[PDB]
RNA sequence: GCCGGUCCGAUUUUCGUGACUGGCCAACGGGGCCUUUCCUUCUGGUUUACUUUGAAAAAAUUAGAGUGUUCAAAGCAGGCGUAUUGCUCGAAUAUAUUAGCAUGGAAUAAUAGAAUAGGGUUUGGUUCUAUCUAGGACCAUGAUUAAUAGGGACGGUCGGGGGCAUCAGUAUUCAAUUGUCAGAGGUGAAAUUCUUGGAUUUAUUGAAGACUAACUACUGCGAAAGCAUUUGCCAAGGACGUUUUCAUUAAUCAAGAACGUAGGGAUCGGGUGGUGUUUUUUUAAUGACCCACUCGGCACCUUGGAGUAUGGUCGCAAGGCUGAAACUUAAAGGAAUUG
């Protein structure tokens, strides 16, 4: 396989030119949460709106804690919510059209990476159990 | 796999190719005090933990004076009247080597096991 | 330990000592105090595997011990006195533990585990200052790091990856219409077949299905079989980029399921930097080549058998001019034949 990822620097503050406050930050992620974007959107829209690294160095937590602190938690996590999304997108498209074989073959590998981590999620329960995938 | 395993495996084949400095990404509080005991004994030269904050990495100046270490992976409860019986089925001699096991203070070798008059199991040998 | 001072004597400063005093400095230890800030959540009405123990431990059991059974195999003495309160000695030495009785301390490997995250309601209603305030209740929340472990977002891309439409090419076959005349085909030679109702060839078309010449490489993709015209749609995937998120979600495979040793050069895809030509400029977009670095790819180059022999066991060329024998026998043959 190949490495492409982010590399988080050495220090664990906020970097010193910021010229902002730290609720400035919380009152900008709850905005753009209840316009309604996913937290990487968030965190991506964060770094690039004003100066951030993540929400972990420059408040006091991370932006999942600090939603659910602030009361617009996600019933579903991301990845979860993320492969169900392209689940039922190529299960669409399938029944459009059944002769993509590479699509099924495509289909059944996302039902098998969304049902590790629903065994992940099951058994960690922090989703409520009897959830199954329909 | 084991950590700690792994990175005597490195040490040991640099050593067979016949390095000096040699680098040691995954590091553990096991693998210092191991190789902290064994430059005691003067087995390595010094070494160095740069330590960023997810794993740390290790540095160790060996000079030329290992030619085999390693570790046990079953570490089993071993009695001080077996260490004996140990030391002759590792090693090449009685004092010629050592055999580190961790016990109540923790990485002592077999001679300062017998001195502190402790044991318990065997983690690793060197010579 | 430093320094100032009450003094005695010398002095009108300063020193000797004996007292005694405080101002301060370091080393020791003692008693408290702050690091459980002031405010919400219990089961119901930390423990376990290592080292030292004793207690009961089966004679026999281990090993040991002194003794001239004449030695040894075996057996097992305390004897003297001062045979009168004492000597010189030996059955002193060494397992009943895998199982137990319970005790006592820390790394590893497990089992636990913190009563944190409010200085978050819409309303309802009480009194108390000279329209501003005070004190009551209901109504919507679960431990650090971010592995060159993993999956997920996002971005410019990337591919002859897939599915569905669509576009094309000249071939191949067939048909139509022209043209001119004896051959056309086919092979090593032929032959079959077709042909004056014009075969082959020529030209203008039209239809049909299949395939994607050259480009094509030690290059690209896909899990694999495989995958090459254009354009569009539908989803998917990989690498890279990333100061984005989650927090061990990982790997390995029965059953099942879908489809059928180290080094160097070059190249493809992505990114960074350089600074010349291609480029060009107020329409949008962000190309090519070179050089360095870097990540990932398809790749490359260099360090018991062999023989032989067989009086055995089993099969067998074995055995003679056929015809042809009970028959010296024909015809026809093979034989050698210059009769």
């Amino acid at each position: 396989k190949g490495i492409s990822s982010s590399a988080i620097p050495y220090s664990r503050n906020a970097p010193a030119w910021f010229k902002l406050s730290s609720e400035s930050v919380i009152e900008q992620i709850v905005k753009y949460a209840r316009k309604g974007l996913t937290p990487s959107q968030i965190g991506v829209l964060l770094r690039d709106a004003h100066g951030v690294t993540q929400a972990r160095v420059i408040t006091g937590n991370k932006i999942m804690r600090i939603l659910k602190s602030n009361g617009l938690a996600p019933e579903i996590p991301e990845d979860l919510y993320y492969l169900i999304k392209k689940a039922v997108s190529v299960r669409k498209h399938l029944e459009r059209n059944r002769k993509d074989k590479d699509a099924k073959f495509r289909l059944i590998l996302i039902e098998s990476r969304i049902h590790r981590l629903a065994r992940y999620y099951r058994t960690v329960a922090v989703l409520p159990p009897n959830w199954k995938y329909e | 796999s084991s950590v700690l395993a792994d990175a005597l495996n490195a040490i040991n084949n640099a050593e067979k190719t016949g390095k000096r400095q040699v680098l040691l990404r995954p590091s553990s509080k096991v693998i210092i005090k191991f190789l902290q005991v064994m430059q005691k004994h003067g087995y390595i030269g010094e070494f160095e933990y740069i330590d960023d904050h997810r794993s740390g990495k290790i540095v160790v100046q060996l000079n030329g004076r290992l030619n085999k270490c390693g570790v046990i992976s079953p570490r089993f409860n071993v009695k001080i009247g077996d260490i004996e019986k140990w030391t002759a089925n590792l090693l090449p001699a009685r004092q010629f080597g050592y055999v580190i096991l961790t016990t109540s203070a923790g990485i002592m070798d077999h001679e300062e096991a017998r001195r502190k008059h402790v044991s318990g199991k065997i983690l690793g040998f060197v010579y």
